[PDB]
């Protein structure tokens, strides 16, 4: 899964830079289009998601490296998920999954597979126990 | 198999987390 | 398709500061990673649509407001486009379409959706006719 | 349909465009 060997053609690196433009505008509107209270939510995953990334940096490289030597769906990473958030009602494992589903999309240079995965996990991560540890921390 | 050993790995990462944070400044932790 | 519509409920702000995390951490990553022509080749589609844009702003506002106005497919758009490069294969429309199909992005709330157009848009504007150019321009 | 007019629409523009460009600057144009 490296970058360079999807970019072989001159036809490759062109519709990498034509579906990159098109993405990163898109993103970069769409935060200029949320409100504040959205933007504050950002932050508060941003910082700690780099906290669990910080403090538990040699466990969550073990398990993106765990992920690279076995194939898996994404259907069966998101029910293992959705196991462990219905009997674990923590804010920590739910910061750790949006790591670990990030990285693995990072890994993935399948776009359309890549944003099905993060919509279906971030419909799996956003419980009511997330929404509720969000809105107390904001 | 695999995936239920990362995700159980997910869950002890976050609980220890969890218990990092001193008690009583996030409600429900 | 305004944006507080969409975020009516704390789920909804929450889900959508996720899902921003994601997306935005995995187009920052995939830049960081890029080759130094991929790169060069996300410039010139950068200047050079912004050239259309600005150039024609009125006409390219009239088709966006237009697309408003009806109803259609990604399917359909996208044919209409590969006619329109079949006969057509001046450099202005190609860039004319990603500035378009961008836009078009821009006001689409569905994730998922929408990256299915970027990919299959993106598809059938690099055609060899782009590719020359955008080696020819580099 | 509005399709294949707003399609006709980025067209002209874009040769429009083309033209603007003076000519043996671009290969192809």
């Amino acid at each position: 899964t490296n970058i360079l060997d999807y970019l072989s053609t001159e036809r490759d690196h062109v519709m990498m830079a034509v579906q990159y433009y098109m993405s990163k505008q898109r993103l970069d509107d769409l935060y200029r289009q949320l409100p504040t209270k959205t933007r504050s939510y950002i932050d508060i995953i941003n910082m700690y998601c780099d906290k669990v990334n910080n403090d538990y940096n040699r466990d969550m490289n073990i398990m993106y490296d765990m992920a690279s030597t076995e194939s898996f769906t994404v259907y069966d990473i998101n029910n293992e998920v959705n196991t462990m958030l219905l009997d674990n009602k923590g804010l920590g494992v739910r910061l750790a999954t949006i790591s670990f589903i990030t990285e693995l999309g990072k890994r993935c240079m399948n776009p359309v597979e890549t944003i099905k995965m993060f919509t279906l996990l971030s419909h799996t991560i956003c419980d009511d126990c997330f929404i509720d540890y969000i809105t107390d921390i904001s | 198999d695999i995936i239920r050993n990362i995700a159980r790995h997910l869950a002890q990462v976050g609980d220890s987390m969890d218990r990092s944070i001193p008690p009583g400044l996030v409600n429900g932790l």
